[PDB]
């Protein structure tokens, strides 16, 4: 799996692959790994199918139920409530999770969630198996304030190279965009990246 | 503990129990009953681990002595073994099963026949002619398909019953230290005291 | 150690022309050790017959149950129960214990009374319903018995002609396994009429 | 597996069942577990059937080697030695074995030897040996004696093995009967336990359990 | 166990192969493996056949009482979120692996389900241990904006992939198909390539053959009067 | 005893009316990290012969030198050498198979399954595999590891037995050939992109092409793709 | 951990006439639920009119089967071109497999051929060499199936004669080789529909004076 | 095999081995004699592993056989037990050892004296008034502690020797089916034939 | 442990860090990884210290055997040697080596060795626990013929990012340079190659 989301200018982009894989088998070579658990709350989900499926649709509920009482919620809130079922439940769970949104107070904002329920706020993250063939690359190419076409490239040409390494990571390259003007999906073919 | 065996005859049922009891290197008895009167015409004898077959003997008696008590009547042996069965067929299943193997020997007073139920720790019951459990049933059980007849009297049953100590006492690694035999008739339950 | 084939034993079922056929051997054993030689696996509630291979506890212990189940079926419904209801309860009632299941291999045989169509059944020990046209096979010699039925068996086969084929099923595959045999009983069902018949076979 | 053997005025009873079983599967009803080493010898078989078979046909090429060297028949004690200091050699690697070395000599007289491969070899007037031996013993000494006929003997040693055919589920199918005298081994049959033992249980009267 | 499910242009379709097998044995020659959850709802399940059938007559009840509920016919979502619910709670142990397809008010849905509990979208599915020789049908056949007829087509080709290529699938293949707007036709026994050829003798035995101990009448019967 | 560690993937195979086809990805995967891709996993042996390799690459390149190394000895003392004394695909094979189950009775076996494609002199088409067990056998299709369980159905629809293979066309047979290697790309997850292909014709003699990619593969129905049930976004 | 056993699936089946003798096999060849080949041939004419089969691990049978052929060869060298008798051949492969009691070939062998007086004849193998001679006898995956049926339809037992109920036995009539041949094409038939891996043909050698023949039939694919 | 005692008294060593020979379940012999006589007036009896004791005791009988041939000489007690011991010394880093335990009961003719050795598998040497292996001293050397005296008699050692024995068969739990008793002295070895 | 080599217009330049660990204690903060077996063969050694010594001391031997009998060998041979050790000794070492030399006739080369004991030939090669994280990087920026400066900076750069996210790897970055015109030793220092 190569996730990763990327604050900018104006706001935040979420990036996956589609590769589900049993061992060698891809189960799944058009998976949707970026979900949805608030209207301008999307996270990246990493490790067991199961549980970060279980974990979204859990998170998903909270958030609906909060926005009903209180109004729409903070990033930070979202990550709160995500941290609090991966931490609680640590023994039981395998799930890497990359939390991002878009408030017009606080703008573009991301939250990594590892393996032990820990939080972390970065103007970038990258997780999953793939992820471990780009910290040189992104680490080298990432700058504050970016564009949003300079931020496409930048995951774009990030998770290329993670999937042309990781034989867990694959498919197509899906994109989401969370900015004032609204949600955006993209998609990447293997034809366009592969020749990057 | 070691050696129970159990052997139904014409009007009685006669039940052979070993006298040893042994923890670890040393033999701390040569002179232990492993039975229990449950009533008047049914007797239980048995053999598994420590504790658990006097606990559970006793818990069987008590509870088959309140019955009688409460209905002032003898339940058959076939209720008695079923009783039996249903508490260790239960207990199998528990954090802690009763590890005991069992043998009811009981005579019906309504039918006018003698009855030998054979019952493991499983809950696995059978009614027989002639039973035994634990290593025992593998030296006994040819000699009793030979010389075993349905009719034989009480007298013949015992001698049949000697014959099969016998080969024990011969083949068998282990010294059991004898038997107490017991014979359970029309009459009741008595203790043959010269065997 | 394993549960399903400490006491060993067997029972097969088969469909003939208005008629079904079940038999079982007599064998219970301590592994090695033969105990009884009179131990039947073929148990009935009215006109439905159940057979139960496995560990015998829960043989008798399941037998005890569906007596149980079918009296309270019969008094609150007012009639017997069928053999494709009664397949269901078995299904219900080992699922129940998933995770801490009965080590039995049921197998019910039976003519509905209304219909008059014969059916038999197989079932694991968690309760997935094997719902054969011709035959049913059960317990530690069920390779044998799959290979005998399936080379000896032909659809709308006659009563009598029926008890030879089943009989023939058993005993060759019986003979074949170290903890089936010591005996054996066949039972032949019609709509009206059920004949028990115990079969002479060798004692080893 | 059971099989017998022991010493009578008329010389040795040789006893065997024939099954073989892998696992609960009965591989094999037919299987010959005496070997005529020869026509003064003779070796039962328990345990692994290979390892019984392959060494004790070696026994005999032994055996005949030594009569061939010697200008002498081998001696019972002699042929059990050979076989028990070879399994002794392979001690540890696995092999399987429960044997008797049956014979008459001279110099000896009837003679049985157990034969074991843990290296175990005791002398000895009876042996059972096997899964069903326990079956077997209950009958043999109840009703052994040094003064039997070779009609009566014979009928024991039949007879106990049928009881451990019965009960043992590892044991069954035929009973093979070998008689050992001062003038060699003879064979009595091979008598198959479905028909022997309904005949012993009308006859004898004994199996009352059982209903025929 | 091969299943699979194909979307097609007004609908998706189900199919399954029909053995089923303890070890190297085959339990049953002409199992079923398709179930139905509801009228318009069915899934086919690979695994531990007692749990497929639990968990689908579980989902299946629950989802007739929750139409019967809210007046409404029931929909794949719902039985899609109760069964993967269901079945994360048992942490993989009800061993159940489901396609589950369906036509509902808001259209035709294919799903997968596995026994964690994790869900997968998709035009076309397969599960079990011929899954690979299916897909491989699949992977090469499939298209976007298939007929009814060309779908039946594909998904009994990706079956029988699995019951030739698998020793763990076998016998028939049985199919379901969903349409919009109209009943859904459940399809026993689709395709039957797998009858077995006449044998060389009968077994037939003469009367009397078997030795006999002991007879009698079995009473049946309940307890008579007079 | 050992663990395979630089390994190589699926090898599939198969026969037609006038010869065998044999194909293998470019791949040396390292655990889950696709280290290596630029490996040849088809060694051609003469002119009449290629033998596939998977498994480990540190024994397959044992086995390429022990190749090269048989050319060398055959040539030795042999004026017919690149004619009657050539090398048949019959003698590479049992070559192979002999060393291959001699390295597993050592306990020390070559981490590799192998499948030997050619035709021989007598025209007739050879296909066969082995194993680090030893194991081998022959069909009209052979592939191996994911291969085995993906390839061979398709190939079977082409050749399903003996009979079917006059029937089958140089055309139809790599047409299927390079289906059943874009699926394997799509399915496959230490598979690459990049393959060799080799054709040994009957007439035409040994044909091999490298540099070979998968091409027109599906990909536009996973924009349509949202969430993993309930999701609509 | 390297195991050095594996298991290619597949059943034979020797059957011994009166003046003939057939070994039969399937000839489908597996590994776990993936089929390798629907045509690997497993019982093979070994020359002095004995056929053979060596069931279970291919790499071992094969093996077997290579050296004993390999034994045939240099027993006509050793012994003035004599031919090998079925019981000497029998002999012979107990060492084979024996000399390798401490690392077995994991196959289950039978042979089958005519004896010296000419009458049909089958030995059977264990894996570490145990051999017997036998009327019958089926090996391999679906040998649990098929001998019960064996036991009953060639010598059959359980089974008696009409009107006496048990007291008087079937006679054990011999068969013809046409009588022999349906009942191991019904054998395999069986089999097939009830083990996985069991199927795609039957191939069988059948073993006369005249010398040896082969004959073979389609077995369902699935 | 089970137990094996030894003695030693005023003129004489005696040893005490049981005659039971069990395998698993079964007792196949209950007259083994478990001894052997390395010299005229040196006695070895054993207990171990199946087959090792007597291929490890007839293996030290021919070597000392040997010797004696050789020489023309009879080797002392204490000599023999050396080598023993260093043959088991030896065993014990061996791909396979020998699995023996052995009392050595000699006379030595030349200082007119008794002696008593014993050695366990690993090679290990003690000269001792009484000795046991396995668990039999774990009864038996309480009773010698209290009655053994040094300047008893041959009669007065069997007498203890018979003390030894009622005690194991009352507290041992097998039933090693009595023992085989055998004296050493100036005129060599006999075996006592009741008791 | 961050190892690499590159060929480039010249020749060929090998690279490393300096950090051998027990654990999470450094027990040498200043090793010196790239070792030479003849004067223009040089090597990059990976896992185990001992074993990749011992193996280098006996190629060493063979390769100066080599010269005396035949004169100067090839880098190929070289390669070769390290094979054979490798290969035949798959069971008992823990080795991962990387060949780097310069001839006039073949110029630069480069043969990585990975444990299993294959050799491959590559334009350049990385390996040790650290390049992991820098096959991203590195596939990015590696061009063909690059000059002597441009192949410094690529490396060095490299082995900054592998240094920077790998415990295993640490300390000074050490180059040689092998061309016709000698061999040069380079060496980088934190302060200079962290603020990169
Ligand atoms: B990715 O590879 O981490 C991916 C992300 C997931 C949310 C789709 N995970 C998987 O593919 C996992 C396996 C796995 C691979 C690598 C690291 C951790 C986990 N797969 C599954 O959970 C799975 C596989 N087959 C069926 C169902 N679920
Ligand atoms: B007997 O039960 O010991 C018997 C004697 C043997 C010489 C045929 N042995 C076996 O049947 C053994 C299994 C076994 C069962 C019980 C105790 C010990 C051993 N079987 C085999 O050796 C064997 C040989 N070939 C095929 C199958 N089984
Ligand atoms: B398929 O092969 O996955 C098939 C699908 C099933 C739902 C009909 N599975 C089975 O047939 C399973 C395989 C299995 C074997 C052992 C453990 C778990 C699963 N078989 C059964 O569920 C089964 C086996 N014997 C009797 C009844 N059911
Ligand atoms: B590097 O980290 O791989 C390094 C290369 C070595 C040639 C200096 N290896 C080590 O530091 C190894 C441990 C190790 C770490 C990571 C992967 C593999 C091995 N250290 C040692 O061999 C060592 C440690 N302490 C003392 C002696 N040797
Ligand atoms: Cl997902
Ligand atoms: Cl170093
Ligand atoms: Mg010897
Ligand atoms: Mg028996
Ligand atoms: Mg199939
Ligand atoms: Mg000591
Ligand atoms: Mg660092």
């Amino acid at each position: 799996t190569s996730i990763m989301a990327v604050t900018f200018k104006d706001g935040v982009i979420l990036g996956a692959d589609s590769r589900t894989t049993t061992g060698a088998y891809i189960a799944n070579r058009v998976t949707d790994k970026l979900t949805r658990v608030h209207d301008k709350i999307w996270c990246c989900r990493s490790g067991s199918a199961a549980d970060t499926q279980a974990i979204a649709d859990i998170v998903q509920y909270h958030l609906e139920l909060y926005t009903s009482q209180y109004g729409t919620p903070s990033t930070e809130t979202a990550a709160s409530v995500f941290k609090e079922l991966c931490y609680e439940n640590k023994d039981n769970l395998t799930a890497g999770i990359i939390v991002a949104g878009y408030d017009d107070k606080n703008k573009g904002e991301v939250y990594t969630i590892p393996l032990g329920g820990s939080v972390h706020k970065l103007p970038y993250a990258i997780a999953g198996s793939g992820s471990t063939f780009i910290y040189g690359y992104c680490d080298k190419n990432f700058r504050e304030n970016m564009s949003k076409e300079e931020t496409v490239d930048f995951i774009k040409h990030s998770l290329s190279q993670a999937i042309k390494w990781d034989g867990s990571s694959g498919g197509v390259i899906r994109m989401v965009v969370l900015t004032a003007a609204g949600v955006e999906r993209l998609i990447f073919y293997p034809d366009e990246y592969e020749q990057l | 503990m070691d050696i129970i065996l159990g052997i139904r005859v014409q009007d009685s049922v006669i039940l052979a129990s070993s006298k040893a009891v042994t923890r670890g290197i040393s033999v701390l008895k040569d002179s232990d009953d492993k039975t229990r009167q449950l009533s008047p015409h049914t007797l239980m004898s048995f053999a598994g681990e420590a504790g658990d077959t006097v606990q559970f003997a006793e818990y069987i008696q008590a509870n088959i002595q309140l019955y009688s008590i409460r209905e002032d009547y003898e339940l058959s042996p076939q209720a008695v073994s079923s009783f039996v069965r249903q508490e260790l067929a239960k207990s199998i299943r528990s954090r802690r099963p009763y590890q005991v193997n069992v043998l009811i020997g009981g005579y019906d007073k309504k039918k006018n026949k003698p009855e030998l139920y054979q019952i493991d720790y499983l809950g696995t019951k059978v009614e027989l002619p002639y039973g035994a459990h634990g290593y025992s049933g593998f030296y006994t059980f040819s000699l009793l398909d030979h010389h075993y007849r349905p009719d034989m009297t009480t007298e013949e049953g015992l001698d049949l019953l000697k014959l099969c100590v016998q080969e024990l006492e011969k083949r068998m690694p282990m010294d059991f230290k004898g038997v107490i035999v017991k014979i359970v008739d029309k009459d009741g339950i008595r203790q043959v005291d010269d065997f | 150690s394993d549960p399903s084939s400490i006491n060993g034993g067997i029972v097969v079922a088969m469909t003939g022309k208005d008629c079904v056929a079940i038999a079982c051997d007599l064998r219970l054993g301590s592994q090695s050790l033969g105990v009884s030689n009179k131990f039947e696996k073929i148990f009935h509630y009215g006109h439905v017959f159940l057979g139960i291979t496995g560990l015998a506890t829960d043989v008798t212990t399941l037998n005890e149950m569906f007596r149980y189940k079918t009296n309270l079926y019969k008094l609150k419904e007012e009639r017997a129960i069928e053999p494709e209801t009664f397949t269901q309860l078995v299904s219900s009632s080992l699922y129940e214990r998933r995770f801490g299941p009965y080590f039995v291999g049921p197998v019910v045989a039976g003519i509905n009374s209304k219909s008059g169509k014969p059916f038999i059944a197989g079932f694991d020990l968690i309760g997935c319903i094997d719902e054969a046209k011709d035959f049913i096979v059960s317990g530690t010699a069920s390779d044998q018995l799959f290979g005998m039925c399936e080379s000896l068996y032909e659809p709308n086969l006659e009563p009598e002609d029926l008890f030879e084929t089943i009989s023939q099923a058993l005993l060759n595959a019986a003979d074949r396994d170290a903890l089936s045999g010591w005996g054996a009983v066949v039972y032949i069902i019609k709509k009206d009429e059920v004949v028990k018949r115990y079969l002479k076979m060798r004692q080893d | 597996t059971t099989t017998l053997a022991f010493r009578f005025q008329g010389g040795i009873i040789v006893a065997v069942d024939s099954r073989a079983t892998a696992g609960n599967w009965v591989a094999s009803q037919t299987v010959k577990k005496v070997i005529e080493i020869n026509p003064f010898l003779l070796g039962t078989a328990a345990g692994g059937a290979a390892d019984c078979q392959f060494w004790e046909t070696w026994l005999g090429s032994q055996c005949r080697l030594h009569e061939l060297r010697e200008k002498e028949r081998i001696s019972v004690a002699a042929a059990s030695k050979i076989l028990s200091n070879l399994v002794y050699q392979y001690k540890g690697a696995g092999l399987s074995m429960g044997t008797m070395i049956c014979g008459y000599t001279r110099k000896e007289g009837p003679t049985i030897y157990y034969v074991d491969s843990d290296g175990t070899r005791l002398k000895g007037d009876i042996f059972c040996v096997g899964s069903g031996q326990t079956f077997a013993y209950g009958v043999l000494d109840s009703n052994y004696k040094w003064d039997l006929s070779v009609e009566d003997a014979l009928y024991l040693g039949k007879r106990s093995i049928l009881a451990a055919a019965h009960r043992d589920a590892y044991s069954g199918g035929s009973v093979n009967l070998y008689h050992v005298t001062e003038d060699g081994w003879i064979y009595h049959g091979n008598h198959d336990v479905g028909e022997l033992f309904w005949k012993v249980k009308e006859e004898e009267g004994s199996f009352n359990n059982v209903i025929g | 166990t091969t299943i699979v499910g194909v979307k097609f242009n007004n609908g998706v379709v189900i199919a399954a192969d029909t053995r089923s097998t303890q070890g190297p044995i085959v339990a049953d020659k002409n199992c079923a493996k398709l179930h139905r959850i509801s009228p318009k709802i069915w899934c086919a399940g690979a695994g531990t056949a007692a749990d497929t059938e639990a968990v689908t007559q579980l989902i299946g009840s629950n989802i007739e009482l929750h139409s019967l509920y809210t007046s409404r016919e029931p929909r794949v979502v719902s039985a899609l979120q109760m069964l993967k619910q269901h079945l994360f709670k048992y942490q993989g142990h009800i061993g159940a692996y489901l396609i589950v397809a369906g036509v509902d008010p808001t259209g035709s849905h294919l799903f997968s389900i596995h026994a964690h509990g994790s869900t997968d979208v998709g035009y076309y599915l397969s599960l079990g241990s011929g899954s690979l020789a299916a897909m491989a049908v699949l992977e090469s056949h499939w298209k976007q904006d298939l007929t009814k007829e060309e779908a039946i087509k594909l998904a009994s080709d990706a079956i029988q992939a699995g019951i030739w290529n698998d020793l763990g699938s076998g016998s028939n293949v049985d199919v379901c198909v969903m349409e919009i707007g109209k009943d859904a036709e459940y399809l026993r026994n689709y395709l039957t390539p797998n009858v077995r050829e006449e044998k060389q003798k009968s077994y037939k035995f003469p009367r009397g053959t078997t030795a006999v101990l002991k007879e009698s009448i079995v009473n049946i019967c309940d307890i008579q009067e007079e | 005893t050992q663990q395979p560690i630089v390994t190589g993937t699926s090898v599939i195979s198969m026969k037609y009316d006038n010869g065998v086809i044999i194909a293998a990805d470019n791949l040396g995967s390292y655990g889950s990290l696709l280290r290596f891709n630029g490996v040849e996993r088809l060694i051609p042996v003469g002119d009449n012969t290629v033998v596939g390799i998977s498994g480990d690459i540190s024994d397959m390149q044992h086995i390429e030198r022990l190749l090269k190394d048989l050319v060398t000895e055959n040539a030795y003392d042999n004026p017919l050498a690149d004619a009657e004394e050539a090398l048949e695909p019959s003698y590479i094979f049992e070559y192979l198979a002999t060393v291959m189950y001699q390295r597993r009775s050592k306990m020390n076996p070559l981490w590799n399954a192998i499948i030997v494609a050619g035709v021989q002199s007598n025209g007739d088409q050879f296909l066969r595999y082995v194993n680090l067990l030893g194991v081998t056998y022959s069909s009209p299709t052979l592939a191996t590891g994911f291969g085995a369980h993906m390839a061979n159905p398709l190939l079977r629809k082409v050749v399903d037995r003996e009979s079917d293979i006059p029937k089958t066309t140089v055309q139809v047979a790599e047409e299927a050939i390079v289906n059943a290697m874009r699926v394997l790309y799509y399915r496959d997850a230490r598979s690459s992109r990049n393959f060799s292909l080799a054709i040994i014709d009957k007439n035409t003699g040994l044909t091999f092409k490298k540099n070979l990619q998968v091409e027109n593969m599906k990909w536009d129905f996973a924009k349509d793709i949202k969430g993993y049930g309930t999701q609509k976004i | 951990q390297f195991n050095p056993y594996g298991d290619n699936g597949g059943t034979i089946l020797g059957i011994a006439g009166e003046d003939f003798a057939v070994l039969a096999g399937d000839t489908r060849n597996i590994t776990d639920y993936s089929i390798n080949s629907r045509y690997e041939p497993k019982v093979f004419d070994c020359g002095d009119n004995i056929v053979m089969s060596a069931n279970g691990f291919a790499a071992d049978g094969d093996a077997l089967v290579k050296r004993f052929k390999n034994s045939v060869k240099w027993y006509h060298f050793d012994h003035n071109d004599k031919k090998l008798s079925i019981n000497s051949a029998a002999r012979n492969i107990q060492h084979l497999l024996y000399g390798k009691r401490f690392f077995p070939y994991y196959v289950h062998t039978i042979i089958a051929g005519l004896d010296e007086d000419g009458k049909g004849a089958v030995y059977s193998f264990d894996p570490v060499g145990s051999y017997e001679r036998e009327q019958c006898r089926a090996g391999g995956a679906a040998a649990s199936l098929i001998m019960p049926f064996l036991d009953n339809q060639v010598n059959f037992k359980n089974q008696y004669e009409p009107g006496t109920n048990g007291k008087v036995k079937k006679p054990l009539k011999y068969l013809s080789v046409e009588e022999v041949i349906k009942l191991v094409r019904d054998s395999f038939t069986s089999a097939t529909e009830r083990h996985i891996q069991v199927g795609d043909g039957l191939e069988i050698l059948i073993v006369t004076k005249d010398g040896v023949r082969k004959e073979f039939y389609e077995l369902k694919r699935d």
